[PDB]
């Protein structure tokens, strides 16, 4: 059987999630976190802003 | 004022009559087994102090790791203890050690405000007798938060939870490069 | 913009290796400090070969051999981060002056431009 | 008081309680008849657990208050958890048992 | 929270009358504790002038 | 804080008199590190809210590893795992 | 077809269990008299719930009818 | 690095005064910072209440 | 309560053990009457011998006897 | 041990406030809202500017402020009795979840406008308010079952 | 004062009563599983069996010369005190809105979860011999290697929460029935729960006469009973504890009890039947939970210690990093954070 | 930009053929770029040594801790090329250990100290007892992890009481507070005794000597280098007790009497475990000063620039002794090396050059350490502790000289056909000709640092 071999990652990319799979779909998740989470400030385009306080006080 | 519940503060003679057997044990780990009720008290005086979070910290961390790591450990490899503390192993004992409790009695008297003298070594052992505290009413609290002001502050000091990741690092790298023995 | 009134302090200069938030402030920012910059971005270039030199580097690690083999891609990627904090070292200031200061020229007009931030 | 201070107390009277029944009754009568060794994935589970359970502790206040640390919260528990998973990433290299005893080697004459 | 901001002036207000007539009462119970000897209960311990609240009071 | 100097003195002075029992010394030395923490909680009760805390839960966290590091360096006060020796 | 006799030790737990839920609810409002029960509102029922009882019992919609100011209360507490 | 604290009202009027220099006037800063202190320990506090109460022991 | 439960140990030596895991077997069943062995001679209350006892065996079967409660 | 100090007197400077009741003031939250809103603003802003120079406010603010929530509670108790009373008696149940009585907050709501004129402004410009007829939410569990006949009526009769 | 010692006499002995029958109930389910039928015989029904072999096994009571009484005396009293019943303590949602528990829910459970583990360690120590110590180090790595995994997936199902008290990540839940219908991860905190309580499929330290003849100790009597009712009752604490918070609460009929109780009852007649139908969901959520504990007993084998430490530290961890990942990576992307 | 060192190498020692002696020549390089494109900001680092702050509880004093971080680099470079050129997989904690040491040169406040204190400490247990097929470095590690243990205590417990006293953290905050609450002086003397728990001041004295002898070369090289720096740059950078009030002057008095008088040894690693020891005494003196950190930066320098290379110079002369001891440990005894000048004399003259540096002939060294060590000390006025440290530099310089004159006697049989073994050698001519030719450029940096 083959383990991964990195110098084509297109290949390595394919057996790594083949032959050993379970390091694979857990990094799949954790590239899916903060590739996706700079992939917001056009997909946001301005929905909210969420507004909390404590004691508001005023000006003179 | 329920006689006992005042007094249930004062549970420090459970501490020292714990920690008084920590030291002079039969087995190696009948002590550590002491050493988790020694925990246990200190748990109960926070919860009665008023921050039963810790309380409920140190028994998920504490006995919950590093006492489990003490009774782990103390299964394989048993160091060959000597049997207690024997008359003969007491030697030099009272010689040095009631002098150093009285030093450090001194110590927790230097602990104290601002005196130059010994004055402020008798003022900290009467600071039960003069005072009780006043509680207050709650004057522009919105929120309710414990121990989510800590997260507060360990947002506003970032860079030491940053390092103590690194410290993490460091105590997992290190029994790996330090007994895993690589070939 | 992007979070609450709270503030994030950070003059950061050091063997420790920060950023900049989205903006409250007077000195370098985020996104403006990769640009304002010189021909001297090629200076992240440089270091580019000089951990890639490791292989001039190489006086006989083992007896008699050279070109360390292909690990230096991973010397090239520490050739370019090392540079690139070099480069991101290259803060000639924000909106001071008394140095080279091309940014009241550059980045003045940005701010003369975008007034409504 | 009058809470739940009253299982933490009642429980373990009636856990003495349930023992003690047995101690009296039960016939005893005892008649007759009633170093070591190691490896490293023995003891280096039990080491490397403590640091990924306080890491967990450290998580905890965050956890808590995820709010009133929008945006930026985010951000350095990132941070942290990029440099514990890089721990991870150094210990998914080695801990594991090794059979010690299996050999193939081709055979020769001469 | 906004429903309880709006309620935060009052309730302290509630408070407040209480922390006049708390301190002061117990100021006049000392006026009696202490006379004869001529004494500083009509002194601010702080030495700053500006009102505090009493505190560490044995009962 | 008589409840946080007296269970320090006593692991401290435990620690010196240990003529027995090199782990019982090594767990003297674990409770000094909860000695430490009743002394500053109760300062930080007494004063406010997180400025003391925070150190609180730091020494807690750097002290599992203290313990980790501990175990794991006295597991190689010897041989390694096992093998003859004297 | 289904287990007649199985489902019996699960009816009976199922039962001891909603009895046990049933008491609790009943012993609840007992305990508070005809309402519901308060959760936690850490630091705030102690401004709120403390003033109910400074006042009344319950709960009452009026002026005041305060005594003294009903009596303010002041917790005191011993050194640590 | 300072919660809302029960003593941070004696900051300010200890940092206003050392606002200005005069922690290299060195005396200025005298009262707000023993102020600062019966903030934080309440000394002579206890001392008027052990004073009271021993004017209280003999009666 | 004692006539109830009623577990044994297994001792089980030969065919004669063959006929006593068929008591276990669906059709006979053990545990329509309350027998639940377990394979430890503390836990237990009567000691099934089964198959035939060597001569070589009956120090360890005396041995497990009397580690048995009373 | 918490004990309780329950001294007793009266100061004379001033002249004498009259208190607030319970809990149920949560309903009427808002209500003082708009219209004690600048009285509050200068008590809690004269009360910041005297820098620890607390106790000097009571006379000005401390009785004023008060004064307009006992005046907005004597409206309230002659406006809308029982729509104030059955929507604090389903707001004392339900942890005051204060979704939890979001149906019979309409008709006091209603009353309140219709009668004392007043609003809730919810300070905030982004997303909708009040008036959610909630979809995707936690409306309720135990629905208020002496004041659903109530909104019901409102929806028959008005 | 009378009226909370009545209550908790009614829990603990709903709870005790409870656990007593849950013996017989999953005897029967494995036998009926197994094509047999369970205990059919016992007194008046069959409904009986542990009841009585309560009363059986207690008037036995050895103690052994290779150890001290004075530790296995006391330490399946340890795990019978703490690991079953004072778990009881947080009241996992005693179903009702009401509990017998103040507050500051979870990591409570998460602290006497983690008290149980040197209960059975400090178990397995007794007796000095050389091969039974080893097997309790086996047991126990295993026991926190998957404690470690029960703690760190419910401290990021609370990230939907933020509030740490226990009722409100009930409240919070009633609207999506957001624990499992947002996260099927609720199957590995289930195939956590087999481990960290080991009423297993794994059955790891259980190599009852791989050994010499015994498995743990044999430490028969009344600490049998207490390890025996401690093992059950950890099962159904644990089990309560997935129904708590990553299974749910509160079943949507009584969210549609709006629609049925404002048909059924006039005004508030002493809550009479709310509490009930809200234990009734309860009830129903947790005990069809425990039903696929019964299943994996008799479905697939034992678990080899070396792969199941691969099954911690391999594979489940990093997954949860991930998982992690992306759980405050998500909420932050696509609307925003949750308050408390 | 360190912590993205670790990070990387700690990934590429992840999947590593367990080769493991290429690393260290991407580290070494790493670190010369690093310090090579980032000594730019020292442009930006003083108009009048401006402090540039992070987030209020850490601090960058661009004259003095901009320099240490630089010495830091600068021997990380020198030990990095030492382990090329016997190997586990370390440098991870190497650099990390370098990762708290440099904090508590930039740490402002308490928690950051204490954090990285306990870091570098850990660090420290951990490199002590790599080589693990050791007796000598089994026993070593322990007995520094029980004693770290007692110390790491002891700061804790003195920042703690620090903290019961005043309710901040930052020294920053302690402002010339004049009135000076004596428990106030009381912690900070029991602060410094705590981080003085490296210097292994006489009464604290005997425990790191073995520690040291019972680790391998490759190691004590390193452990008696980088915390003797670390705490007392610390200690300098913020000047805590202006005088000693007599507290430290007799830690100090006992020290440099009570360690060099501790002369008589024959074990080379006690020597210079000593030798290391006192000149870390020295510096402890203007730790009794206030505004004065120019002597002390110069001196650091001018004295671990030395202590590297003289134990460069016993690392060279392993291979000339027709005798080795232990497999971790090479040449323990000083009676190993006797005829050395009749092998390669011109590290010979490198051994001179440096141990007539400890001893302080002038025209290289001791004319610009102890110099400005004395014009420290007789610019406040302690009299007495000039003539005592005069009494320790005579005394250390008999047993300095001691290597010297059992270096060049007479060999018995030995002098010359060989291969060679080179490359390394730049570095410790680097070190000798820095050494032996700073008094040309002794006036650029008297103005340099007059500048910051
Ligand atoms: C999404 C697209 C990205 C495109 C980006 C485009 C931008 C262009 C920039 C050009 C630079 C390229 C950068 C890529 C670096 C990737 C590293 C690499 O692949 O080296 C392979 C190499 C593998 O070793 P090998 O011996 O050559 O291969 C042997 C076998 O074939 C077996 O080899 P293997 O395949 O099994 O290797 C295992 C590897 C899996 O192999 C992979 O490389 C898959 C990774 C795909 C990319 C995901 C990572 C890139 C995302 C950004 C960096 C995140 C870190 O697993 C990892 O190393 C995980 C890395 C850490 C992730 C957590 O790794 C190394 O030897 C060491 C190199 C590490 C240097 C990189 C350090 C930078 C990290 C930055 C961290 C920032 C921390 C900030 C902290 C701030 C604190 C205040
Ligand atoms: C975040 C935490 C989640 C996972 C991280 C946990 C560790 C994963 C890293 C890893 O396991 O790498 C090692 C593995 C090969 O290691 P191995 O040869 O098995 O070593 C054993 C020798 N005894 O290497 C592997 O094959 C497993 C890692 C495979 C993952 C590779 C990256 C997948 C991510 C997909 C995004 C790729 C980016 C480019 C996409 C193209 C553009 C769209
Ligand atoms: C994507 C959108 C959503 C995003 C959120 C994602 C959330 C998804 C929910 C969590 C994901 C589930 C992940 C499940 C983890 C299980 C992984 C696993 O078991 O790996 C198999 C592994 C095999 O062993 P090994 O030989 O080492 O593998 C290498 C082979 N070359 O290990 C093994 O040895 C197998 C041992 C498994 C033991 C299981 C025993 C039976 C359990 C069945 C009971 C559960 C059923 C009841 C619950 C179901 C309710 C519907």
């Amino acid at each position: 059987a083959n383990p991964g071999f990195w110098n084509g990652p297109f290949r390595y990319l394919r057996w790594s999630a083949h032959n050993r799979p379970h390091l694979f779909f857990a990094f799949a998740i954790g590239i899916a976190g903060p590739v996706a989470a700079l992939t917001l400030t056009p997909l946001r385009r301005k929905y909210l802003y969420p507004d909390h306080s404590p004691l508001p006080q005023s000006y003179p | 004022m329920y006689l006992t519940y005042y007094f249930i503060e004062i549970t420090i003679f459970l501490a020292i009559l714990c920690t008084i057997f920590i030291i002079s044990a039969k087995n190696p780990m009948v002590s550590i087994l002491y050493m988790i009720a020694l925990f246990v008290i200190a748990a109960m005086y926070l919860y009665l102090i008023g921050l039963g979070i810790f309380s409920l910290l140190y028994i998920m961390i504490y006995i919950g790791a590093i006492a489990v790591l003490f009774l782990f450990i103390i299964t394989l490899l048993d160091i060959n203890s000597t049997e207690l503390s024997v008359k003969s192993n007491i030697r030099d004992l009272p010689l040095v050690l009631i002098s150093l409790i009285v030093l450090t009695i001194s110590g927790l008297m230097i602990y104290s405000n601002d005196s130059i003298l010994i004055n402020k070594l008798l003022e900290a052992f009467g600071n039960d007798y003069n005072t009780i505290i006043t509680q207050d009413w709650f004057n522009i609290e919105n929120t309710t938060l414990l121990t989510t002001i800590g997260n507060v502050l360990l947002t506003n000091n970032a860079f030491i939870l940053l390092v103590l990741a690194i410290v993490l690092l460091l105590g997992i790298i290190g029994p790996i490069s330090i007994t895993m023995k690589h070939k | 913009s992007t979070p609450l009134v709270k503030t994030s302090v950070n003059y950061s200069y050091g063997d420790y290796p920060l950023i900049d938030a989205d903006p409250h402030f007077k000195r370098v920012v985020g996104y403006m400090r990769p640009s304002d910059y010189g021909v001297i971005g090629l200076a992240t270039a440089a270091l580019p070969a000089g951990i890639c030199f490791a292989e001039w580097l190489d006086p006989v690690k083992g007896k008699f051999a050279r070109p360390s083999v292909k690990f230096l891609r991973v010397a090239t990627m520490l050739g370019f981060a090392v540079g690139f904090g070099a480069a991101y070292a290259r803060s000639s200031l924000r909106f001071f002056g008394v140095t080279e200061n091309a940014r009241e020229y550059k980045k003045d007009e940005a701010q003369m431009a975008a007034r409504k931030a | 008081m009058n809470t739940f201070i009253i299982f933490i107390i009642l429980i373990p009277i009636v856990g003495f309680a349930l023992l003690a029944v047995n101690i009296l009754l039960a016939v005893y009568k005892p008649y007759n008849e009633k170093r070591l060794a190691f490896n490293a994935a023995f003891i280096l589970v039990a080491i490397l657990f403590l640091p990924f359970d306080l890491e967990i502790s450290t998580l905890l206040p965050y956890v808590m208050s995820i709010y009133l640390v929008s945006n930026y919260g985010f951000t350095i528990v990132l941070l942290f958890l990029l440099i514990l998973i890089i721990g991870f990433v150094y210990e998914i290299n080695t801990n594991a048992l090794k059979i010690n005893k299996h050999n193939k080697p081709n055979t020769d004459s001469l | 929270l906004w429903a309880r901001i709006y309620l935060m002036p009052l309730l302290q207000a509630e408070e407040d009358r209480q922390t006049v007539r708390r301190s002061i009462a117990q100021l006049e119970r000392e006026k009696e504790i202490m006379k004869g000897t001529g004494f500083d209960v009509d002194k601010s311990v702080y030495n700053d002038g500006k009102f505090h609240a009493p505190a560490l009071m044995i009962p | 804080m008589f409840i946080g100097t007296i269970i320090l003195v006593l692991s401290f002075l435990g620690f010196v008199f240990n003529r027995r029992n090199i782990i019982l010394a090594f767990i003297c030395l674990e409770t000094m590190l909860l000695g430490i923490n009743l002394i500053l909680l109760r300062n930080s009760v007494l004063f406010d809210d997180i400025s003391g805390s925070l150190f609180a839960i730091v020494i807690i966290i750097l002290a599992g590893v203290e313990s980790a590091i501990g175990l794991s360096l006295l597991v190689s006060y010897y041989r390694l795992r096992g093998v003859i020796n004297s | 077809a289904i287990p007649f006799e199985a489902l019996l030790p699960y009816g009976i737990i199922f039962g001891l269990l909603t009895a046990g839920g049933g008491a609790m609810q009943v012993l609840h409002v007992y305990r508070n008299g005809g309402v519901r029960d308060r959760f936690a509102i850490d630091q705030w029922d102690s401004q709120m719930m403390e003033r109910d009882l400074r006042l009344n019992g319950g709960q009452g919609r009026k002026q005041v009818d305060q005594a003294t100011a009903p009596e303010a209360f002041k917790h005191n507490h011993v050194w640590k | 690095t300072g919660g809302r604290n029960r003593c941070f009202s004696e900051w300010q009027s200890f940092m206003h005064c050392t606002a200005k220099t005069d922690a290299k006037s060195r005396a200025q800063c005298l009262p707000n910072f023993e102020d600062y202190m019966e903030c934080l320990h309440h000394t002579k506090e206890k001392a008027r209440l052990r004073e009271i109460e021993s004017v209280l022991k003999q009666k | 309560a004692r006539q109830g439960s009623f577990w044994p140990v297994t001792f089980g030596l030969a065919c004669c053990a063959v006929e006593m895991m068929h008591v276990s077997a669906p059709r006979y069943d053990q545990d329509r009457l309350g027998i639940i062995f377990r394979a430890s001679p503390r836990q237990s209350d009567i000691m099934i011998v089964a198959g035939t006892l060597t001569n070589k065996m009956a120090p360890v079967l005396r041995q497990v006897y009397d580690q048995m409660p009373e | 041990p918490f004990e309780d100090k329950a001294n007793m007197p009266d100061n004379v400077p001033d002249v004498v406030e009259v208190g607030a009741t319970s809990a149920p003031l949560l309903s009427a939250s808002y209500f003082i809202g708009a219209k004690c809103k600048p009285y509050n603003d200068d008590f809690m802003l004269c009360r910041e500017e005297s820098q620890g120079s607390g106790a000097i406010d009571c006379l000005k603010e401390g009785r004023r402020v008060t004064r307009c929530a006992v005046s907005v509670i004597e409206d309230i108790n002659k406006s809308c009795l029982d729509e104030f009373r059955l929507h604090w008696q389903c707001l004392e149940q339900n942890n005051h979840q204060l979704s939890g009585c979001r149906k019979a907050e309409a008709l006091l709501n209603k009353c309140v406008f219709t009668k004392l004129n007043l609003e809730k402004k919810i300070p905030g410009l982004r997303p909708d308010e009040e008036p959610v007829f909630l979809k995707k939410d936690p409306w309720i569990k135990p629905a208020v079952d002496d004041f659903k006949s109530v909104r019901a009526y409102a929806e028959a009769k008005k | 004062m009378i009226i909370n010692i009545v209550e908790i006499l009614i829990f603990l002995v709903c709870v005790l009563f409870s656990v007593a029958y849950l013996t017989v109930a999953e005897r029967k389910t494995l036998a009926y599983m197994q094509r047999r039928l369970g205990p059919n015989f016992v007194g008046y029904y069959g409904l009986l069996q542990a009841f009585a072999d309560a009363v059986k096994l207690l008037l036995k009571e050895i103690v052994l010369p290779k150890e001290s009484n004075y530790i296995i005396l006391v330490i399946s009293p340890l795990i019978t005190l703490i690991t079953a019943l004072i778990g009881w303590v947080v009241i996992p949602l005693g179903p009702g809105i009401t509990l017998g528990e103040l507050n500051l829910g979870i990591l409570f459970s998460l602290a006497i979860g983690s008290l149980g583990v040197f209960g059975s360690l400090l178990s397995g120590w007794s007796s000095n011999s050389k091969y039974s110590l080893l097997g309790s180090i086996r047991s126990t790595a295993q026991l926190i290697s998957y404690e470690l995994i029960l703690t760190s997936i419910f401290i990021i199902i609370i990230m939907f929460v933020s509030s740490l008290n226990i009722t409100t990540i009930i409240e919070t839940q009633r609207v999506v029935w957001y624990c499992i219908p947002l996260l099927p991860l609720l199957l590995i905190f289930f195939i956590a729960s087999v481990a960290e309580t080991a009423r297993p499929p794994f059955d790891l330290t259980e190599s009852e006469s791989e050994l010499v003849a015994g498995y743990f100790t044999e430490y028969s009597g009344s600490p049998f009973v207490f390890f025996f009712l401690a093992e059950y009752s950890n099962i159904i604490l644990i089990s309560a504890f997935n129904g708590y918070l990553l299974l749910g609460g509160y079943l949507s009929f009584n969210y549609s009890y709006l629609f049925n109780i404002l048909f059924n009852d006039y005004s508030y007649v002493s809550f009479l039947f709310e509490g009930l139908i809200n234990s009734s969901a309860y009830a129903i959520k947790l005990v069809f939970l425990m039903f696929s504990f019964i299943w994996v007993r008799a479905a697939f084998p034992r678990f080899t210690y070396d792969n199941l430490i691969n099954f911690c530290w391999i594979i489940l961890l990093p997954l949860l990093f991930g998982i992690f990942l992306i759980i405050p990576s998500t909420l932050y992307i696509f609307d925003s954070f949750p308050t408390l | 930009m360190l912590i993205l060192a670790i990070i990387s190498l700690i990934t590429f020692v992840s999947m590593s053929k367990l080769s493991d002696n290429r690393a260290i020549i991407r580290l070494i390089n790493i670190y010369l770029i690093l310090v090579l494109v980032l000594d730019s900001f020292l442009y930006l680092l003083f108009l009048n040594n401006q402090t540039y702050t992070v987030m209020g509880e850490l601090l960058i004093f661009n004259s003095f801790t901009f320099y240490i971080d630089m010495l830091i680099y600068f021997i990380m470079i020198v030990i990095s090329s030492l382990y090329g050129y016997p190997k586990k997989e370390l440098i991870i904690l190497f650099l990390i250990n370098i990762l708290g040491a440099l904090l508590i040169v930039h740490s402002n406040d308490f928690i950051t100290l204490f954090v990285a204190i306990e870091l570098q400490s850990y660090s420290i247990y951990l490199i002590t007892a790599i080589y693990n097929s050791s007796y000598k470095a089994s026993k070593a590690s322990m007995l520094y992890f029980f004693m770290g243990g007692i110390l790491s205590i002891l700061i804790a417990y003195s920042i703690n009481t620090y903290y019961s006293v005043l309710n901040s953290y930052t020294l920053h905050s302690l402002d010339s507070l004049i009135i000076n609450t004596l428990d106030l002086n009381l912690i900070l003397i029991a602060l410094s005794l705590g981080l003085l728990f490296k210097i292994g001041i006489a009464p604290l004295h005997k425990w790191l000597i073995s520690i040291y002898e019972n680790t391998p070369i490759l190691i004590t090289i390193y452990i008696s280098l980088i915390p003797k720096i670390s705490i007392l740059s610390y200690l300098v950078l913020s000047n805590i007790s202006i005088n000693s009030l007599v507290i430290s002057i007799l830690a100090i008095l006992t020290l440099l009497v009570g360690s060099v008088g501790g002369l008589l040894q024959i074990k080379i690693k006690r020597l210079l475990a000593f030798s290391g020891l006192t000149n870390a005494g020295y510096m402890m003196l203007l730790l009794l000063l206030n505004n004065n950190e120019f002597s002390y930066l110069y001196y650091i320098t001018q004295y671990s620039i030395s202590h590297l290379a003289i134990f460069m110079i016993i690392i060279f002369s392993i291979y000339y002794i027709n005798y080795i001891n232990n497999q971790y440990n090479p040449i323990i005894y000083v009676n190993q090396l006797k005829g050395l000048i009749h092998d390669n004399a011109y590290l010979v003259l490198s051994m001179a050059i440096v141990v007539f540096s400890f001893i302080g002939i002038p025209p290289l060294l001791g004319f610009f350490g102890k110099l400005n060590i004395l014009m420290s000390i007789l610019n406040n006025g302690y009299y007495f502790i000039s003539i005592v440290l005069i009494v320790a530099s005579l005394i250390s310089a008999l047993y300095y000289l001691y290597l010297l004159n059992v270096s060049i006697q007479d060999k018995n049989n030995i002098l010359i056909n060989s291969n060679e073994t080179v490359s390394s050698v730049l570095s410790y001519i680097l070190s000798s000709l820095i050494i032996l030719i700073t008094f040309g450029f002794i006036y650029n940096s008297l103005i340099i640092d007059i500048f910051n």
